[PDB]
RNA sequence: AUACGUUCACUGUGAACAAUCAGGACGCUUAGAGUAUGGCCACAUGAAUGACUCAGCGCAGUAUGAAGUCUUUGUU
């Protein structure tokens, strides 16, 4: 895009924190309501953006007319598939199933999670239905779209989000 | 009513009754409480409890005192919750 | 119970509970079919009855009056009842 | 206490649901590995240390801090205690409790208990030994529990 | 100690359906969860919630009342395809209901899924 | 840097390995059996297949169940 690449850079402009930060991509969602942006961020800058970051994010989210939820760069195949390396072990970290729950505590960041579930149906297909803290919103009441948006994106998955 | 129970939303009530891992999700029933002798104006945690006996900076009694549950609060102390 | 070729097969069909939904045998004896008028607003017949079933398993227990308190808020014939409240 | 017992205990702590927070209290990764390898030094077993953070610096899950457990953060830095910790009690037990059975033989409530601490420890030995923490030629004697404890 | 979870669940749901319960609290697996799976299916069972607490799981069952019994059978036997109706014979009551739950190569589906994919593999239980 | 990046167990498939048992063909007058026998112009055949069967051998599939994984710091 460079429309988040050019935005972040001039803002960034007189802070020590936000100095070094750099962003890869980023993905557009369809979301009924206004659209909303997934910002890709290099790992082990995640907690350098996310130490602070409440600063700024009210002057991007503003200026671009779209909610901003920052993610990792959370990648992770127990068997080759070529166009690709693999550890043969492999590990936890590296696994599918702790990328897209990290992927979770970063989107809804400053909240955080209280219960998690699927629901299996009749039919066979399955639908996750996260809740998130009854007390941090306030917020989070308003965005509420944008994630099951947002996360149906990466991880592939039909997802809702409640109180 | 042993055939009918709805157990995926419980009520208020019955989660409080239940046991602490009993619970549909598993939390505990402790938190750090914030303290203050009318002595001095500085603002301690503590967690409630406990084990050690607890102290602010600046006095020398303990502001709490430990049981098998819940700290005991001795004198005329008080909670902010924060 | 199908002959398939086509037809139905077998004389008789057991009722079945509505509280549990098992099969109400020939001989349970405590068995039960009740009629209930259904009614219309500010309370007048309208000459046409639910028939609510159990059998003789949910009565043995007590919990046959239980049902009657869900099943009938849920056809609607009562408000309140079912659910809430003690205390 | 299942082990050695007849009785069907449930008691223990539960971890809070989410690891991660809180944003309200305020603590640091760099300043908590500081703290930890504080008391260390002074000669505290791991057992301990959590919990004195705990009831003095509000710190309720140590991991939640650091993302790393308080034995890593020893090994890390590279000084922890030589002998498990769970390792180093029985010991300690089973050689006070034999310097008892010395004074007053008469006790058998005391030998039926000393089997039962000495068993513990065989147990727990071989499990230490597979991991490669204590070297096959490693011990434990009546004569060697002092040697080990000190 | 718990020997196996497949084997201790399947219990549980059966002394629901014999009472005749709306719903069932189950440690949770994903053998467990395949095996729910493939007996909503067919419609022996509703639809499930398979909770998280940073845990081994639960499960919530909600159940249709239209189920006599699961067993788990173990040890987990070989079967292969040649060999298999034989377990229909055994295990089932009659010929004309009633599925035999194998983890098959491809995955856990019933002997008459079995049979078409031309697969078999080690046997779990069953359903009537 | 168009094939290589764990092996097994287990499953499918393929190789390998007489009579009897099951089973196909054929009116020995029938049957138990036997490998025949049927077409008047010199012809047509059949003597199958499966099981016997655990181990050992190959390719393909990875749901379940194993091993693989020297860390007060390991690999090139």
């Amino acid at each position: 895009s460079e429309t988040v690449t050019a935005a972040f850079n001039e803002i960034a402009a007189g802070k020590p924190e936000l100095k070094d930060l750099k962003i890869e991509s980023v993905k557009e969602v369809k979301s009924e309501g206004a659209t909303v942006l997934v910002i890709t961020v290099p790992y082990k800058q995640i907690k350098a953006f996310q130490s602070a970051q409440a600063t700024f994010l009210p002057d991007l989210e503003k200026k671009l007319n779209a909610q901003i939820c920052i993610i990792g760069k959370h990648r992770a195949p127990k068997t080759p598939e070529h166009g690709r390396r693999f550890k043969a072990i492999r590990n936890y970290g590296r696994t599918l199933r702790s990328v897209n729950d990290a992927i979770l505590d970063d989107l809804v960041f400053p909240t955080a999670i209280v219960g998690k579930r699927v629901h299996y149906d009749v039919n066979g297909k399955q639908v996750t239905r996260v809740i998130l803290d009854k007390h941090d919103a306030t917020r989070v009441e308003e965005r509420l779209s944008g994630f099951a948006a947002a996360y149906n994106r990466l991880t592939g998955i039909v997802s809702v989000f409640e109180v | 009513t042993t055939l009918d129970v709805d157990i995926l939303h419980p009520s208020v009530e019955q989660e409080l009754h239940t046991n602490k891992k009993k619970t549909l999700v598993p939390n505990p029933r402790s938190e750090f409480l914030s303290l203050r002798c009318p002595s001095c104006t500085g603002l301690t945690t503590a967690f409630s409890h406990s084990n050690v006996p607890v102290f602010c900076k600046n006095c020398q009694t303990p502001l709490a005192t430990p049981t098998g549950g819940r700290i005991l609060l001795a004198d005329q102390v008080e909670i902010r919750p924060r | 119970m199908q002959n398939d070729a086509g037809e139905i097969v077998d004389m008789l069909i057991p009722r079945k509970c509505m509280a549990t939904d098992r099969l109400i045998p020939p001989h349970d004896h405590a068995s039960v079919q009740i009629q209930i008028a259904k009614v219309n607003d500010d309370g007048l017949p309208t000459g046409e009855f639910e028939t609510v079933v159990f059998s003789g398993y949910v009565r043995a227990l007590g919990e046959s009056d239980y049902a009657l308190n869900r099943i009938a808020t849920e056809k609607g014939l009562l408000t309140g009842v079912y659910r809430n409240e003690a205390h | 206490g299942r082990l050695h017992s007849q009785g069907k205990g449930i008691s223990s702590s539960t971890c809070p649901y989410r690891r991660s927070a809180p944003h309200w209290l305020q603590l640091s990764a760099e300043n908590c590995v500081q703290m930890i390898c504080d008391y260390a030094k002074k000669g505290v077993r791991p057992s301990q240390i959590g919990a004195l953070l705990r009831d003095r610096n509000g710190v309720g899950m140590v991991r939640a801090v650091t993302g790393v457990k308080v034995l890593r953060i020893l090994k890390a830095n590279g000084l922890a205690p030589a002998l498990p910790e769970e390792l180093y009690h029985l010991i300690k037990k089973a050689t006070n409790v034999r310097k008892h059975l010395e004074h007053a033989k008469h006790d058998v409530d005391g030998k039926y208990r000393l089997i039962l601490i000495e068993s513990r420890i065989h147990r727990l030995t071989r499990y230490y030994k597979t991991r490669r923490v204590l070297a096959p030629n490693w011990k434990y004697n009546a004569q060697t529990a002092s040697a080990l404890v000190a | 100690v718990r020997t196996s979870v497949l084997a201790d669940a399947l219990k549980a749901i059966t002394n629901a359906e014999r009472r005749g319960m709306r719903q069932v609290l189950i440690p949770s697996s994903k053998v467990i969860i395949a095996f729910l799976k493939v007996m909503a299916s067919r419609n022996y069972i509703g639809d499930f919630e398979v909770i998280d607490d940073h845990r081994s799981g639960k499960i919530v069952i909600n159940l249709l009342g239209r189920l006599n019994k699961c067993v788990a059978i173990c040890p987990r036997f070989d079967v292969g395809l040649g060999d298999l109706e034989m377990w229909q014979a055994k295990l089932l009551p009659s010929r004309q209901f009633g599925y035999v739950v194998l983890s098959t190569d491809k995955g856990i589906m019933d002997h008459e899924e079995a049979r078409k994919h031309n697969a078999g593999g080690k046997i779990l239980g069953m359903f009537f």
